[PDB]
RNA sequence: GGUAAUGCACAGUGAAGAGGUGGCAGUGUGCAUCUAAGACUAAAUACAACAGGAGACCGAUAGCAAAGAAGUAGGUUGACCG
RNA sequence: GCAAGUUGAGCAGAGGAAGUCUGUGAGGCGUAGUGAAGACGGAAAGCAGUGUGAGUGCGACCCGAUAGACUUGUGAACUAUA
RNA sequence: UAGGGGCGAAAGACCAAUCGAACAGUCUAGUUGCUGGUUCCCUCCGAAAUGUCUAUCAGGACAGCGCGCACGCAGAGAGAAGCAAGGUAGAGCAUGGGCCGGUAUCCUUAAGGAGACGGACGAACUGCGAAUGUGCUUUUCUUCUAUGCAAGCGUAGUGGGCGAGUUCUGGUAAGCAGGACUGGCGAAGAGGAAUGAACCUGGCACUGUGCUAAGGAACCCAAUGUCUGGACAGAGACCGAAAGA
RNA sequence: GCUCGGUCGUGACACGGAGGAAAUGCCAGAAAGCACGGGUUAACGGCGGGAGUAACUAUGACUCUCUUAAGGUAGCCAAACG
RNA sequence: AGGCGAGCGCCAUGAUCAUCACGACACACUUGUUUAAGGACAAAGGCCAGAUGGGGAGUUUGGCUGGGGCGGUACGACCACAGAAUCAGAACGUGGUCGACCGAAGGUACUCACAGCGAGACGAGAACACUCGUGUAGAGCAUAAGGACUAAAGAGUGCCUGAGUGUGAGCACUACUGCUUGCAUGAGGGGAAACCCGGGCCUAGCGAUCCUACGCAUACGAGACACUUGUGGCGUGGGUGUCAGAAAAGUUACCACAGGGAUAACUGGCUUGUGGCCGCCGAGCGUAGAAAGCGACGCGGCUUUUUGAUUCUUCGAUGUCGGCUCUUCCUAGCAUGGCCAUGCAGCCGUGGCGAAGUGUUGGAUUGU
RNA sequence: AGUUACGGCCAUAUCUACUGAAAAACACCGGAUCCCGUCCGAUCUCCGAAGUUAAGCCAAUAAGAGCCAUGCGAGUAUUAAGGUGGGCGACUACUUGAGAAAGCGUGGUGCUGUAGUUU
């Protein structure tokens, strides 16, 4: 799947149709300071074992496509969701008709 | 084992006559529908949006809504050995006016007339109900023309 | 229950004379309230053996295992069992 | 039974008394709802008992495993080896 | 030398008639979706063995079918009369699949091929199309109807079914395995098929007199005779094929 | 699997470093192991297929071809092992 | 505080704290070398952290199934067939498909067809490019199967990113999911305009609570106030294929317990494929000649003595193969008695009929 | 009464040969300068009247093919309810009801709405 790297669109906050830059989403890093961090790691503390359950029989090959658009006169930003795919591209060349 | 699809099992359901495949006439077009009128579905195989379940097809019910190029019409069904009342939205290609009320229309148009007079001249309609056919009619013949019967045919 | 430590310990480290606390981690600053690392204390509260009084309780296959010389006659190699 | 209210909380006063009568007097639920909350507000008789059917927890309609653990409890008079 | 321990010229042998983990006592009335049992009379009403989800298939829960209390109340497991939808039985072989043979004529060969046509066919072929069954409106449409219906609230049992008639799928078949429709036995006695869960007659409080059903009428055993044709085989009343004199 | 040698890399807590008002984080650091190179079967164990070819026919000493860590030696057999 | 190369890094040596070997003494610590020998090493303790660890400890090792196991997946989805013409409707019934793909194969406006067949046109042939006439789809429509489509939904060509943003109501047995449809808005698109568009012509390509990542504004914050961290709310992603969602390998012939004829290993019952026995027809063969004796290719039956198929009875127990011993019954007749046919000279035979009274043995190998 | 513009129901209107037609239209027809579009003024777009009823459109003809109706096939095929009817079965007779199709015969061959124009 062949994506551009612009698309113009309303964007929300400006309340008008506006350019944007378009981007794959990117999964950040996990805090130590949250609520669900402080527990677990309180509970594994002593001599108690694996506390929680672990997936093992996991059966799905990919994962559903997400593109973050920002507008680039107010930098605000918009989730598109696009579905599963194995192999995503931006900004190659056109499927151009009729070749040789 | 069979599947459970929107469109299961119409194969016969869901496909044109004999030499009237395409699009539908003028008519289907310019018909204006009311609130409260009884109407009829059947579905246009060609025409793909506003769709009813299959259930539906060849059912008649009575408008509720009227909208842009759609109705909304209430039916009725047995679930679970209880009745229950569901809204069905239909486009206006796949529905036709129904004829199911004809009879007693006329039959309201002359009740309307007799209505009126019972109350200066009577007290109480008529109100001209139907009878079913009765016994077989008396008849007098003439008697001349005799034709006879025979088990002449052999039937070999 | 005590949740980015409620209390108690062990090893390293280890104060100030001024310190401790105000149910969410940190740094600063007013405000409120207390004074740890020494000791004593009545009354109002809990419950066997033994004694006394009561009962919509049980009435000798019941009520304590046991209404007579009952933890007896008798039994386990033994602990114990009856 | 009383009713926009209702109630034998504990406890005190009287009384030849584990009964009964009278006080003082909390709390709870009700007298109208909506949201995570900041915030806002606009329908619907209840409270306490005497009993019956029925749910849940405790031995839970009655009888019944192979097993698991804990003791500062016992055994080499049969049988094994030095 | 003592129990998750001993001791073994090794067999998981032996450790007080106990050993692939001793005995005593306690926690403990351990747990059980599994087996057994569960104590007086009469009156009235009366089921289910199906659907969805479940580490679910000998169990649950939710819904469906009972009963009790019942605010209330024009309704009905039947017909007519207008109106819709349907592709089965029959019938056919016009698109698609597909078997055998063709006159004149045509094309080449001097073979064969095509053919104006006839016969034979499909659960996944259709050009046509029933009966029976399904839904809508009208009591302004016959006929019945209060000893009747009944929202709502509370709560039970059930969730192994089996059989007859009519039909269907898998299989050489089966008192075999699995669906659909209308009544049964389950939970149904009485009279009849000699006997038999389900077949025929026909639904049960307690008595007395009459009459009929189904099935019978020499005798067992309450009631029997008549007329007309067939039939001679230790035949038939109970009973098997293709083929035959 | 066991054993011997070196690090070239990885690999903990401590101990340091930078920054910030401070907490939390970040960076470095890092034995033995692991990885890598050798030894070892009276250690666990393992030890092949397809074509042609000799003056009757048969059989193939001989040839070619695929393949490996190595392709079952000396013996013994329808044996308690066909 | 010195020196090098167009104040930089690089090369010299001089002051300031830890610090690793090596020596030499004796005081902790060690040893019956004890009026002694070792010596800050050893050995023995303590607190944290990595590595190894069936030596042990706890526990687990899905379901449906013509009994279980091995095999398949009828375990989550989609089309067609059948199930006696609405809808629904079982079996490890039948023919198949799915866990994706695409900036166009999405949205709009306009133009024109196609597969073939009959004539033509150098090289040029069966099959090259160009033309004329016919052409209801005999083509295409990415990907199963069905339905749909003709001045198009197919083939080309132009422009666009609606594969917008808030918030309602419903359909499929309706939670998740998929689709249909209402109102409001965009300094939205395409088209002259009426009209159409919030993915793919329609029916398939998918997933809860808690935790965590990101986007969006509006909240909270403990005696008070400021900031760094944190907690709330809505929406999407990270995943459970046993697909309405536990974190999981074997073996027991040493074996225990609760139950089951809801379910196997005997017999019996129903069935008779397979096993065995009998009929009908007459192509050929028999030295001539259908039929003394045979009888191809086909067709109809009977039996329960073989082995299957099914699970009705018994799992708080019906003793399981063969032999020995002893009795009775059946006939589909091997001998013995009476007969008929013959390819019956006689002898020996072969095919048939009524008949079940009396007979049908001794041994070698082998559990048979 | 036809035609023509815009229609309704979508073959009684289709397909193949032939033949007719006053008036007014409808067409073929003559050019490309511009607007517009092609390999190509063939198509599409624009500007025109020298010609012509030859074509199309309209109408007639044909023991025409196809379509539409009706009669017959035929109370035939199939089917609802019923009985201690029959048959070893496969299946089938009877009683009260409902009721076809193909073939083949005979007839048809567009009908209409609103506006404009032409004796
Ligand atoms: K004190
Ligand atoms: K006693
Ligand atoms: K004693
Ligand atoms: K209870
Ligand atoms: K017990
Ligand atoms: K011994
Ligand atoms: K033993
Ligand atoms: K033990
Ligand atoms: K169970
Ligand atoms: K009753
Ligand atoms: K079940
Ligand atoms: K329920
Ligand atoms: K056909
Ligand atoms: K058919
Ligand atoms: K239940
Ligand atoms: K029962
Ligand atoms: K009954
Ligand atoms: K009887
Ligand atoms: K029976
Ligand atoms: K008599
Ligand atoms: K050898
Ligand atoms: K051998
Ligand atoms: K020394
Ligand atoms: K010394
Ligand atoms: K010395
Ligand atoms: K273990
Ligand atoms: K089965
Ligand atoms: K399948
Ligand atoms: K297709
Ligand atoms: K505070
Ligand atoms: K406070
Ligand atoms: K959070
Ligand atoms: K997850
Ligand atoms: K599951
Ligand atoms: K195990
Ligand atoms: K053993
Ligand atoms: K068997
Ligand atoms: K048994
Ligand atoms: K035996
Ligand atoms: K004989
Ligand atoms: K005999
Ligand atoms: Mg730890
Ligand atoms: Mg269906
Ligand atoms: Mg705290
Ligand atoms: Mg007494
Ligand atoms: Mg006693
Ligand atoms: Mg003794
Ligand atoms: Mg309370
Ligand atoms: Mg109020
Ligand atoms: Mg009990
Ligand atoms: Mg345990
Ligand atoms: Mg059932
Ligand atoms: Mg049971
Ligand atoms: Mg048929
Ligand atoms: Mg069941
Ligand atoms: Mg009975
Ligand atoms: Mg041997
Ligand atoms: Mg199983
Ligand atoms: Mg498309
Ligand atoms: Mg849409
Ligand atoms: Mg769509
Ligand atoms: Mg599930
Ligand atoms: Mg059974
Ligand atoms: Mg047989
Ligand atoms: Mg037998
Ligand atoms: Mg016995
Ligand atoms: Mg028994
Ligand atoms: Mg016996
Ligand atoms: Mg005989
Ligand atoms: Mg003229
Ligand atoms: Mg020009
Ligand atoms: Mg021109
Ligand atoms: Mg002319
Ligand atoms: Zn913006």
């Amino acid at each position: 799947v062949n994506i551009p790297k612009t698309r113009r669109t309303y964007c929300i906050k400006c309340a008008y149709h506006t350019e944007f830059k378009v981007g794959l989403l990117k999964k950040g890093k996990d805090s130590p300071r949250k609520q669900g961090a402080r527990r677990y790691a309180r509970k594994q503390r002593g001599v108690h074992g694996q506390t929680k359950p672990i997936l093992k029989r996991k059966a799905k090959t990919t994962k559903k496509v997400i593109l973050k658009i920002e507008c680039t006169k107010c930098k605000s930003s918009q989730l598109k969701v696009r579905g599963r795919a194995k192999h995503v591209e931006f900004g190659a060349e056109k499927k151009v008709k009729g070749e040789a | 084992v069979s599947s459970h699809g929107y469109r299961r099992q119409t194969r016969n359901l869901f496909s044109q006559a004999f030499r009237k495949h395409g699009m539908p006439n003028t008519s289907t077009y310019l018909t204006q529908y009311a609130v409260g009128e009884y109407v009829d579905i059947k579905v246009n195989p060609a025409i793909h949006k506003g769709m009813p379940h299959k259930y539906y097809h060849g059912r008649t019910g009575i408008i509720k809504e009227v909208n842009r190029g759609s109705v909304i019409v209430l039916f009725n069904r047995i679930l679970a050995n209880k009745t229950v009342e569901r809204k069905v939205i239909v486009g206006i290609e796949h529905i036709r006016k129904s004829k199911c009320q004809d009879e007693y229309l006329k039959r309201l148009e002359i009740n309307k007339k007799i209505i009126e007079e019972a109350e200066k001249k009577g007290e109480v309609p008529v109100l001209f109900k139907r009878q079913p056919k009765g016994p077989k009619p008396a008849v007098e013949m003439l008697m001349n023309n005799i034709i006879e019967l025979s088990y002449d045919k052999v039937e070999s």
